[PDB]
This record gives structure tokens, sequence and C-alpha cells, in this order.
């Protein structure tokens, strides 16, 4: 256990007395003119090398002025204080030169707090700075976090400033690297010549190893006779070398190129009677059915929502408290898209059920979902903010509304309910009214394709379609779905393949589900047979699971050992 | 299912018996099955839960005493828990529990294993007392590595066998109890204990051949018993059980044999005659104080599921018993052999012989139940010649079987 | 005859032979009052396929063992179309007559003398008039040894009045007998046939 904590909080007060009201000072840190009367047991405690500076022998054991330099006023400081009184005021800036002086200073656990912060802090606009400084200081937790992070978000921006200021060491590591997520092969190899051309002839050793990282489908054909350009005068040790150095390293295609449109699944019928939900997928090109990771701590009566940027996020839902029990939780969480795990995020203000996540302008709008607080606004829609890791409430919805579906078309926020439509406009934070449905259904989803929203099915569901026209403002009747009669389709708007495609699950009298997706034609308001989904590899999925459209590397994942 | 109403039960008795949180469960599962007696019952079961610093079944039990007082408000047309309580249990229980962990750990830095295994079994008790389940378990799952001695491993089974009943882990009781009387050596009488321990989880478990012959076991020596199960109860669940399970002759030999059930009997003289008229062929007034037997016992807690099929089977056993010597057994007479209607038997009896063990015709012109003897000899031939049929046709089976297998006959 | 068809390996199931096991669960519920259990000498995926794909006659066989004609009729009534694409619809009637038939039965085995009132009560029927007609068929038919009683309005069931003394039962048992010695005499015809193999004879030598 621990030893009396009424004592422990006495004398860790009293000390913050007499280190405020300078008494007990038998050292002081001379550091830029600046003093720092504090005592040797204090800077003990959280350093490790103060302790190689006073018991050790030097002249300093016996001197009372010690001209610390190399470091930092305020860092020193709120170092000392937090080993005087352990509040560690941790900002978004001053988390850089706080590191600097805990690894001069060889401070544990200031150590770890700050890596904790940076492993939370961790984003698109300070990968690159991050991981070089992860590099210079050996901090390997972090800088394998954030080499996972950086291979995936350098091959999405490669624009970034301090992209061209890293050790070669690094760069060889972060091209080598078989985790890159890219569509082509081609712009990893403009990212290597920009930073090649970046610097003058500095460059020209690490060359001969740059391309000796990347395949050799590029070896051969242009920028190759761009470096000759580049080329420093007479040099007849570099062109006539990589004439006739392209030969190994065996050409391979790499893993970025492995993303395929998929179905992605959620709380689906769970095969094992142990559980109760389970997380799977549909591969509309492999003809298979891949496992996903179970939702964290069984996240249920959760909203998904898929970034332009090819991400997948997790907000609302709720855990079974500690039969009927189960406690609404507010976390966030971020899911992997190599790892098959998700990574928690900053939570939200208020819980939520089954809520409507929806992403605009790198924003995740989270729309109502049953909401704790039952106020007069019992709708509580707050974005998401995907650089600062932070949530901000937005401007409240007119009309309270339950079982609803949102979507994003013009850069706008389109939520739909029973029978009205409000959109949102990001930019001046206002609601405007939209026109009117003359069918009352619910409990239905919509897909935003193109400048169209298509609200199908609705209240089981059935197979009304009403298409409503931003450019228009109108809810027009296009067709009904040629389904078989006397059962109950369970639909699932989503775009895939540039086109509107449904995913339709029926179930006929004394019969088990059939599974099967319907493409629809536009202009002809038809719904075509795209693809029968055999029942030998995809089996029951439930009623409470929703779909939403993706990319995924069949390579990460795993293929779910079923029984047809 | 269960919370039906009567009166008459006596709560003074009922709750002095035991202690504990036995006591505790046994008073809060009577006021919540016995409606117009769940206020006393309520009352009593709070004026002792706030004794030994109890914090979560407290807020239940305070809550349901609220709603029983505040419909007590309504009905002739709620108390306060004084949550200074709150203040004062918590600041005693943390210090006094801090005050034994300091000591136990200052212990494990002294590495002795009795002395661990004492002060994690006081541990355990004191979080059984706070009301702390599993946090007794940890303490005590951790004083059973460090055993030394015979009696050291059988108080840790007696540990294990007392909160997995609470935790109605009643798996972990039966191996415990195991564990404790096979291993040694097979005025002190400890395997009495450990005999009314494994009766009382095996009638909780849906089991009654092996639970009343564990309970006819039970010697009256061990008197004290109030942690698990009272000896009044004891006595009445060995006595159903064995009236439902045991036959006649080996009803006879296991009570008089054992020489402690009948003290047992003593102690309940109504299930005492119920047995005796279960003997005499008196089932007439052997199930009228069944009856009487029901509503009283049927507010138990491990009983109150298993004493109706207990007393369903008691039921089956009579009228097999009394029909047995019996050619032309008037259904009349059987009727007024107890309260029953004479349809209502004719009913019961005719659901007897669909299930069987009764072997009777039931003669409704008369209402006479004739018993049925079939000549062995009719029976044997007939069902010979069923079986040579059927082996003839597993033979054509086997022998088309053979000719398809042959000329590679198979869909392809 | 329908479990020779489906006891036969198959790698493909067919309609015919998904017809033949459904035609088997009829036959079975009308002859002996449950689905026989399929042996173990058995077949391939044929098995495997047509239990989940003939549902609805499990469901039949699984009301027929709740015993409840009327239970029974209401779901007959529900799963109506389900079994109308079987060129016949009377052998679910049959179903429901042999169900009656087997309560009637079972009657014997547990009454000795029971009224017509209370037999049509407890198998559920109109009237006495219809339990009167049921006995004398399935009497005609030679499954009941009964007798029923006007005056008094009481069916006295009996027993099987073969005492096993008779001629017949002989001449049965050595029927039996020698068309148990032409199976023996096929067998070792078969047995020697196969010794006649070359495979045996090469292990052999």
């Amino acid at each position: 256990r621990q030893i009396n904590t009424e004592y422990a909080v006495s004398l860790l007060e009293q000390l913050k007395l007499f280190y405020e009201q300078q008494l007990f000072t038998d050292i002081v840190l001379i550091v830029e003119g600046t003093e720092f009367p504090c005592h040797k047991m204090v800077l003990a405690t959280c350093s490790s090398y103060f302790r190689a500076m006073f018991m050790s022998g030097l002249s300093e054991s016996k001197q009372t002025h010690v001209h610390l330099r190399n470091v930092d006023a305020a860092t020193l400081q709120i170092i000392i204080t937090y080993a005087y009184t352990g509040n560690l005021a941790m900002n978004d800036s001053t988390v850089e030169q706080l590191y600097e002086t805990a690894c001069f200073l060889q401070v544990e656990d200031v150590l770890q707090r700050c890596r904790e912060y940076l492993i939370k802090k961790i984003n698109a606009e300070n990968c690159v700075r991050l991981l070089s400084f992860a590099d210079l200081f050996s901090c390997e937790e972090l800088k394998q976090s954030a080499k996972r992070m950086v291979e995936h978000k350098f091959t999405a921006v490669y624009h970034q400033d301090a992209f061209m200021q890293l050790s070669h060491d690094l760069l060889i590591d972060i091209l080598s690297s078989d985790n890159l997520n890219v569509e082509k092969e081609e712009t990893v190899r403009e990212a290597a010549m920009l930073w090649l051309e970046y610097n003058t002839e500095s460059r020209s050793q690490y060359l001969s190893s740059v391309l000796s990282q990347i395949r050799i489908d590029a070896l051969s054909e242009v920028t190759q006779r761009a470096w000759f350009q580049g080329l420093p005068p007479n040099d007849k040790s570099v062109v006539v070398q990589g004439l006739y150095k392209d030969m190994p390293k065996f050409f391979k295609p790499r893993l970025g190129m492995t993303k395929e449109e998929m179905m992605i699944f959620i709380e689906a019928s769970s095969e094992n009677p142990c559980s109760l939900y389970s997380s799977v997928c549909y591969s509309p090109q492999a003809e298979k059915v891949y496992k996903l990771c179970s939702p964290p701590a069984d996240l249920h009566k959760v909203g998904t929502v898929v970034t332009p940027d090819n991400d997948i996020y997790i907000a609302g839902g709720q855990v079974p408290l500690k039969q009927t029990a189960f406690r609404t939780v507010n976390c966030f969480y971020w899911f992997d898209a190599q790892q098959n795990t998700w990574f928690p995020k900053t939570p939200m203000l208020f819980v939520r059920i089954k809520p409507s996540l929806v992403c605009c302008e790198g924003y995740i709008y989270a729309i109502g979902g049953d909401s704790v607080g039952g106020e007069l606004n019992r709708r509580t829609v707050e974005r998401y903010d995907t650089e600062k890791d932070e949530w901000t409430m937005v401007s409240p919805l007119p009309c309270a509304w339950q079982w609803s579906a949102a979507v994003v078309v013009h850069d706008c926020i389109y939520v739909m309910t029973l029978n009205l439509m409000y959109c949102y406009f990001p930019r001046s934070d206002s609601w405007v009214e939209m026109a009117m449905r003359q069918t009352s259904r619910s409990f239905a989803s919509a897909a935003a394709f193109g400048d169209k929203i298509f609200y199908i099915g609705g209240l089981g569901s059935s197979v009304t379609v009403e298409i409503y026209d931003v450019n228009k403002n109108e809810w027009k009747m296009a067709a009904n779905i040629p389904a078989k009669r006397y059962s109950d389709p369970c639909v699932r708007a989503v775009v895939i393949s540039n086109s509107l495609c449904v995913f339709m699950r029926e179930t006929h009298l004394n019969e088990r589900a059939k599974y099967v997706t319907y493409q629809y034609d536009l202009e002809l308001d038809r719904w075509s047979l795209r693809q029968h989904i055999s029942e030998r590899v995809l089996w029951d999925l439930g009623r409470d699971f929703r779909c939403t459209v993706g990319k995924l590397y069949p390579s990460c994942l795993e293929e779910s050992p079923w029984k047809p | 299912n269960y919370v039906v109403e009567n009166p008459s039960l006596d709560l003074e008795q009922y709750a002095a018996s035991y202690s504990g949180l036995m006591r505790i469960e046994r008073l809060q599962f009577i006021a919540d099955h016995c409606p117009t007696l769940r206020v006393e019952a309520l009352k009593m079961a709070l004026s002792f839960v706030q004794r030994t610093f109890n914090v979560d079944m407290y807020e239940e039990i305070h809550r349901k005493l609220s709603e029983a007082t505040r419909e007590l408000q309504n009905a002739p047309d709620p108390p306060a828990l004084d949550t200074a309580w709150v203040e004062a249990t918590r600041k005693k229980a943390l210090l006094k529990l801090e005050k034994l962990d300091t000591d136990l750990k200052n212990y494990k830095g002294n590495s002795i294993k009795e002395s661990i295994r004492r002060g994690h079994d006081d541990l355990g008790d004191h979080y059984l007392d706070c009301g702390d389940l599993s946090n007794a378990l940890k303490c005590y799952s951790r004083a059973r590595d460090y055993c030394t001695s015979a009696k050291h491993v059988i108080n840790m089974c007696l540990n294990v066998i007392k909160v997995s009943v609470y935790l109605q882990n009643w798996s972990h009781v039966l191996s415990y109890v195991s564990k404790a009387e096979s291993t040694p050596e097979i005025t002190q009488a400890i395997l009495t204990k450990l005999k009314c321990a494994a009766g009382l989880a095996e009638l909780a478990a849906r089991k009654y051949k092996q639970a009343a012959k564990c309970l006819l076991l039970a010697s009256f020596d061990h008197c004290d018993f109030p942690e698990l199960l009272s000896p009044s109860n004891v006595a009445i669940y060995g006595g159903l059980c064995a009236l439902a399970t045991f036959d006649r002759q080996e009803l006879q030999r296991n009570v008089i044999s054992s020489s402690s059930f009948k003290l047992f009997l003593e102690l309940e003289p109504q299930v005492r005659d119920i047995i005796f008229k279960f003997y005499e062929s008196k089932y007439a007034s052997c199930l009228k104080m069944l009856d009487e037997m029901k509503d009283n016992l049927l507010l138990d807690m491990y009983l109150a599921p298993h004493v109706r099929t207990l007393y369903t089977q008691i039921r089956n056993r009579a009228l097999i018993q009394y029909f047995s010597p019996y050619v032309s057994a008037d259904m009349h007479r059987m009727a007024a052999a107890f309260n029953t209607t004479v349809a209502a038997l004719e009913d019961e009896l005719t659901q007897l012989i669909l299930e069987g063990l009764i072997s009777a015709r039931v003669d409704s012109h008369s209402k006479i139940l004739y018993a049925r003897d079939v000549d062995q000899r009719s029976t044997t031939f007939e069902k010979s010649l069923l079986m040579g049929k059927e082996f003839q046709r597993r033979a054509k089976a086997m022998m088309l079987r053979a000719a398809v297998l042959r000329n590679q006959i198979h869909v392809k | 005859f329908y479990e020779q068809a489906i006891t036969t390996p198959a790698m493909a199931v067919s309609h015919i032979m998904l017809e033949s096991y459904k035609k088997y669960i009829l036959v079975s519920l009308i002859l002996l009052g449950k689905v026989q259990q399929l042996p173990k000498y058995t077949s391939q995926i044929v098995g495997r396929f047509i239990k989940p794909l003939s549902n609805a006659y499990h469901e039949l066989a699984q009301v027929y063992s709740t015993n409840n004609p009327s239970e029974l009729r209401n779901l007959v009534n529900k799963h109506s179309e389900t079994f109308t694409r079987d060129n016949n619809m009377g052998l679910v009637k049959q179903c429901l007559s042999s169900l009656y038939k087997k309560n009637i039965q079972r009657l014997t085995k547990t009454f000795l003398t029971l009224s017509l009132q209370d037999m049509a009560s407890r198998v559920q029927l109109s009237g006495p008039q219809e339990a009167e007609k049921y006995v004398l068929h399935m009497i005609e038919d030679g499954e009941i040894f009964a007798s029923i009683n006007q005056k008094d309005g009481m069916v006295s069931f009996h027993d099987n009045p073969e005492k096993y003394n008779n001629p017949a039962m002989l001449h049965n048992i050595d029927q039996e007998m020698l068309k148990c010695i032409e199976l023996d005499e096929r067998l070792k015809a078969m047995d020697q046939e196969i010794t006649v193999n070359p495979q045996f004879v090469q292990k052999s030598m």
C-alpha cells in the first residue's frame, strides 16, 4: 500500500512554504543572471543529474554558487516548482524546451509526463517537428508512435518545410519503410527529388543511398536526366555510377497501393455467443468478409464517419455498467487503418446515443444523439477540431428531432428528420429552413452523392425513395426498389464507385436473411443488379448495424474464420 | 413466481437465529417477497444493516424502506438515512482499514506466511463487513497461498465456502468442501460443518438426492452454525429432500441410523409427522401439513424455487406408494385419501400414467384404479417380432447400400 | 423407400433428393408419430444442406411433438402456402388424423374403460359421435382392440388378445424364418462373390 498520507501533505506544503519564503537555502542556481535559491534535497528527488552534481565529490560539492548553463529560466522554474509542488502546468508551446531541460537534467518523472503530453499532441502540422525532436533525443516510444503517424501524414501533405531539414538516416528509414500510404509510387519519388534538389552538393553523397531504397520502376525512367541537370559540373563518378547501379534491390510493390473501396460494418451479430456484437466488412472487389477490431470496450450505439482523407472516427455510445445495464459515455476514439486498433482521442462534452457523425471543412460534426442534458436546447450539436484536438459548440438546430440522419453537401450540413430538414451554414453558424417532405418516414439513412440527397427507406422500412436537389430545393419521387413481397428489407444508402448503390438485406417468411446489392441508375431512375452477395461468405449481421464507405488494407486485416 | 401474500411469519426468531451477512440477505429477501410485512422486515433490516459499517447495500435498503414508508403514508388516508452516518461511517471505516493495511504490508516486508495468511483473512473479514465481496475474496485468495498447517487449510476452505455462498459461486464452495474433506484423512466436529455447507450448496444448486444424503450425515453437536444456515431450516431442508428422493425403506434407515436427524426432527415436529404419516400411509394428513409447510417456507432463500419442485415430487411419490398395495383401488377412496376432488385426482393419475412409474389403468366407469400386470411373455414376443422386422429392414438397407457401392452409383 | 433415397451418397444436392427428404418427414410423422433419426452409414452433404433448407417440415415435426391438434392446425394454416408446393396437401391432413389416432392409442395404454364424452374432451373432439366413429374406423383398420358401450356411453379398452398360443403366430414366425434364410443365402453368395475379387486374394497371398 502506501504510508500516512496526512503527514505526506503536511511536509509537502511546508517545503513549499520554505521555498517561497527563502530561508533554508544552501545552494543557489545561477542561470543567465537569475537567482534560484533552493535545496539539495528537492533537486535530488526529481533530477538524476543533481545526484551526480552534489554527491560526487567535485568542486561544486562545497561550492554554494553554481552557474548552470545551456538551460532556460522559465523551464528551470517550472521544473523546480514541480519538484516543490508537483503542479506540472504543461501548455502547448513550452513542452519542446521542457523536454530539452528534462533530458539535460535527467528528470525521469517529468520526462514521462511530457512524453505522455507529446503522445497526445502528435498531429498533422507537427508530425515532422516531433519526429526530428524524437530523433534528436532518444525517445523510441515517441519516435515509433510518431513514425507511424508521420508515415501516413507525410504522404498526405508532403509539403511541410521542416521535411527539408531532416537527417539522412531518418529519411532512409521513412522512405524504405513499408507503411507508407500512397495511391501511387510516383509521389514518394518526387518528394525525394525535391528533397535532394533542396540543397547543394551535400545531397550528392546521400543520393546514392536514397535511390537504393526506392523501387527500380522509376530509377530508369524520367527523374534521372533531371538530376544530371543538377549534377555538379564534370562529376564523372555519379552519372556513370547510376548508369550501371540499378540492377539489384528487388522491385516490389508497396503497401499504400492496397486500399480498396469497402463497406465497413459495425455492431454486427457476433458469431460466438460469448460476445454481444462484432465488427466486420464486405469487400465489393475481393468478394470476402474481413474481420475488424471490436469497438473500444464494446462501445455500442455509436456513429461512424469517413473524412475525405479516408479516416474513421467513433463518437458517442454506451458501455455496460459494472439483466439490463448500460451507461452512456462521451469517449472518442480513432481507428488505425494499419495497426487494426482504436486509438483514444479527446472525449466530447456530453454523452451521446447513436450520434450522426458528419465531416465538413475538416471538422467532425455530431448532430444530436440523445444527449444527457434534456434542457431547452435538447440537441447539443458540437463540432470537433482535427488540428487542435478539441471540441467547439456550434449554432443549435431549430427543432428538436429524434432518430435523424445527416449528410454533407456543398460544404454545408444537411440533417434530415421525419418530415423536416434544416441546412447549417458553417461560415455564418446559422440554420435555414429547407423543403418539406410529403411522407412521414423515420429510421432511415441517406447518402450524399454529388449535389443531391437520396433519402432511402423509412418508416420495418420500405422501398420509398425521395430525391432532394440542393440547387433546386425540392423533394421528388423517382421509383420504388423492386423487392420480394411479404418481406422486410433493411436498406442502407451508400456511395461507391462513383455511383449510388444500396445495401439491402431482405428476409422472407420462415426464411433466412438474404444479402444483395443494387446499382441505382441516376438518369434512368432504376435499380440495376450490380452484384449478388452469396451467403457462403457473409452471414447474418443483425438489425442495428451501420454501414459506411471507406478504404482499408486487406494485408493488415485478417479473414474472419466462420462457416458459410 | 414467488412474492405471494401470506401471514404468520415470526420475524424476531428468524432474524435472531441467523447472524452476519447471511442474516442481512435473509431480512432483505423476506421483506422483498412478503408484502403486508415488508415494513417491519425492512425496519429491522436497516436497523441491523447500519451495524458493521455497510455502504452500498445500505443505500438500496434505505431506499426500499423510504419507498415502503411512503406507501404507508397513502393507504390509511420516508425515513431519513441520517447522512451524518455517511460522514461517520466512512471516516471510521477508512482509518481502521488503513491502519490494518499498514500492518499487513509491513508484515509482508517481514515475510511470515502464517502472519500474511492471518492478516489477509482479517482483511477479508473487514471487507465483508464493509460490504466488499470481491475485495474479501482477493484477501482470502491471497491467504490460500500462505498456508502452513492442516487447520490453516481448513480455515481457508471455510472462508472461501462462506464468501462463495454470498457470491453464489457454489462451484467454489463444493470444490473447497471436497478439498477440506478428502485431504486430511477422511470432540472438535469439523467434518459436520463441511457437510452442512455442502448440503446447503447442493440444494441451492438444484440437487436433492445428494443434498439430503449430506444433510442426514450432519450431527446435531454442531449446534450453532448461523453463518450459513440455522439448525431449524437444516432439519426442514433435510426432511423435504429426503421425502422427495428417499423411498420408504431408504427413509426409515437413514433417519433412524443417523440419530442426529431424530434430534433435527424433534426441532421441527411438523416435518417429523409428515415423514411419519408418509410411512404409515396417511398421505391425506401428510399433504395437508405439507401445504401448511409450503407458505411458511416458500419465502425461504435457497428453497422457494426448489421447494415447488420438491413438493411436486413429494405429491407424485406419495401417490405411487399409496396405490402400490392395491389391485382394485377405488378412485373415490384414493380421492378421499386427500382433500382433492375426484376429477383432479383423475387428471393427476392420468398424468402419472403418461409419465410412468405407477403402472396402472383408469376405469372411469366405476372410478376404480386398476393396476396393470402385463404378461412378460406376450410383450417379449411382440418386441422380438418388432426387432426381427427392424433387423430385416436394416438388412435390406445394407444390401442396397452394398449394391450401390459395388456398382459405383453416386450423383456427380 | 424415402430413407433409402436419403442415404444416397451425392456430392450435389438436387430437388428430387430435397423432396424425397420432405416426404420422408411426412410419412414418419404419420406412421411413427415422430421423425425417424437418419442412420450413421449416412450420405454426403445431402444431409448437410437439406436440413437448413427443409426447415418448415422440421417445424411441423416440432409442433407435432408438442401433441396439440389445435396448435398443429394453426401452424398448418400459418404455413399453408409453405406446404402447397408439394403437389399434395392431403399428407398434412393425414398427419393430423394420425395425431388423433396416436392420442387415441395413447389413451388405451392408460385407460381400461373410458367414456365417449371424456374421450372427446381429452382429444378435443366436437362430440361423442365423432369419437365413436373414430374408434370404429380404427378398429376396422385393426389398430385398436376396444369395445364401446352405448348404454352407459363408455368405451372399454383391451390389451392384445394374442396370447401367442395360436398357429397363426407360429406360421408368421416360420415365414420370417424363410425370409431370413433367403437373406443369409444371398449374403453368403455375395460374400463368395467378394472372395472371388482380385484385391482380397492379393492381400491374402
